[PDB]
């Protein structure tokens, strides 16, 4: 019907103003970049506390 | 149709493999045969 397959375990990302922080944003990650057993170099969190 | 197609394919998701039978085809020779594969659709609701 389609013409694909569905191609989406259903995996999450956090939206990028952290709550209740006074306006911290993370760095934005995509979706198909999540799982550890993916390399991903560019990975570079910012720490808050 | 697109929307209405997707409830086509809610339709196309719940499907049994029935039978894998030999057909009784009148186009069948000695050489060449049909053998046919049953994919069941049903819809409850």
């Amino acid at each position: 019907v389609h013409g694909h397959t569905a191609e989406a375990a259903e995996w999450y990302v956090p939206p990028e103003e952290y709550p209740k922080s006074g306006g911290v944003k993370r760095y934005l990650i995509d979706a198909s970049m999540v799982p550890l057993s993916i390399m991903c170099p560019s990975y570079d969190p910012v720490e808050y506390t | 149709s697109a929307e209405s197609k997707d409830s086509l394919a809610a339709l196309f998701s719940s499907g049994t493999i029935v039978a894998r039978i030999y057909c009784e085809d009148p186009r069948n020779t000695d050489n060449a045969w049909v053998e046919t594969t049953c994919v069941n659709f049903h819809d409850e609701s």
